[PDB]
């Protein structure tokens, strides 16, 4: 991989040098700096791609299995600890109490608020009846 | 943008460019001169 990457990088350097030689001989407004920056960034990207590619090629071929196994073991232990912590959290805050709380709440509501609902209904009925009587009296006076 | 090198498409690679050989520095305010002249006449004998 190092030999192949060195050959490809040398070829790319030659191509970039030729392209820059072509660019300088031609007139441009302000884009020569932009082109040089593009070439430099592309070279850096090529170097990064080569450096990552050699590592991934050396890793995929089952050549560093010890590190992968150890990292997998560490991750499994981490997940086991997280699961144990979540089990402890669930054991801490139970749910049997909220059933009794809501039972008491609904018993209280059904025993007390229903008469309050009926009283609100009757008060609103009286208010609407009085409003209707007032409005119809006003309409009768206006027609008169 | 109109100062591009116009040439016959014979060779793909150019070691020396047209502007590089002409040694002119062109900017956005340089008017480039273009003149084309085509003259044709179908001459006939007046002696019919």
């Amino acid at each position: 991989l190092s030999q192949v990457y060195s050959k490809v990088h040398n070829g790319s350097e030659i191509l970039f040098s030729y392209f820059q030689d072509l660019v300088i001989t031609l007139p441009f407004e302000l884009r020569k700096h932009k082109l040089i920056d593009v070439i430099s960034m592309y070279r850096e990207l090529l170097k990064d791609l080569s450096k990552e590619a050699q590592e991934v090629f050396k890793a995929i071929q089952s050549l560093k299995t010890t590190e992968v196994l150890r990292n997998l073991q560490d991750l499994l232990q981490f997940i086991f600890q997280l699961i144990e912590d979540n089990i402890k959290q669930l054991k801490e805050m139970k749910f049997t109490y909220l059933i009794n709380y809501i039972q008491d709440e609904i018993n209280t509501i059904f025993s007390d608020y229903i008469p309050y609902v009926f009283k609100l209904l009757k008060e609103n009925l009286c208010l609407n009846l009085h409003k209707f009587n007032e409005f119809i009296q006003n309409e009768l006076q206006e027609a008169s | 943008l109109l100062d591009s090198p116009i040439k016959v498409p014979l060779l793909l690679s150019e070691p020396i460019n047209i502007i590089d050989a002409l040694e002119m520095r062109d900017a956005v305010e340089k008017p480039q001169e273009f003149t084309i002249v085509a003259f044709v006449k179908y001459d006939k004998n007046q002696d019919v």
